């Protein structure tokens, strides 16, 4: 499952895996907003390519 | 490791090899209560100290 | 600390 994979990936950077399970919806919201900001600041005329 | 289940009983294994064991308080740690984890499961956590030690 | 008491 995806949440268990992300919890194991928090162990690699030195955070215990209960920090993901206790903050799962906040982390999902921050990811879903960061992808949208990537899409916004790419869709406009900021030629980063 | 991870928690697994053979259909009825719950074990704990390592991630890269199947080697199940009995869930005690030496394979686990405790942080919080059971109303914030999405997908929690009722089971028994065995204690390796009380049933052998009385005196 | 207290839990060896019988
Ligand atoms: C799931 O694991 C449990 C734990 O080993 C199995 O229970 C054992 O079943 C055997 C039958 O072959 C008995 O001799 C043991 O005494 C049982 N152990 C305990 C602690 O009850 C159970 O059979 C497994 N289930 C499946 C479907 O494999
Ligand atoms: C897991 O265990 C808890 C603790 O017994 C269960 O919570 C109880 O559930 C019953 C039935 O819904 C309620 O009548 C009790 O008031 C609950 N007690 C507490 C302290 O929450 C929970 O339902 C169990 N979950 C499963 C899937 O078995
Ligand atoms: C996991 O998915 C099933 C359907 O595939 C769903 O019924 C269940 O509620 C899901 N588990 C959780 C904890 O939401």
């Amino acid at each position: 499952p995806f949440a268990m994979q992300m919890a194991y990936r928090f162990n690699g950077i030195g955070v215990t895996q209960n920090v993901l399970y206790e903050n799962q919806k906040l982390i999902a919201n921050q990811f879903n907003s960061a992808i949208g900001k990537i899409q916004d600041s790419l869709s406009s005329t900021a030629s980063a390519l | 490791g991870v928690f697994v289940s053979n259909g009825t009983h719950w074990f704990v294994t390592q991630r890269n090899f199947y080697e199940p064991q009995i869930i005690t308080t030496d394979n686990t740690f405790v942080s919080g209560n059971c109303d914030v984890v999405i997908g929690i499961v009722n089971n028994t956590v065995y204690d390796p100290l009380q049933p052998e030690l009385d005196s």
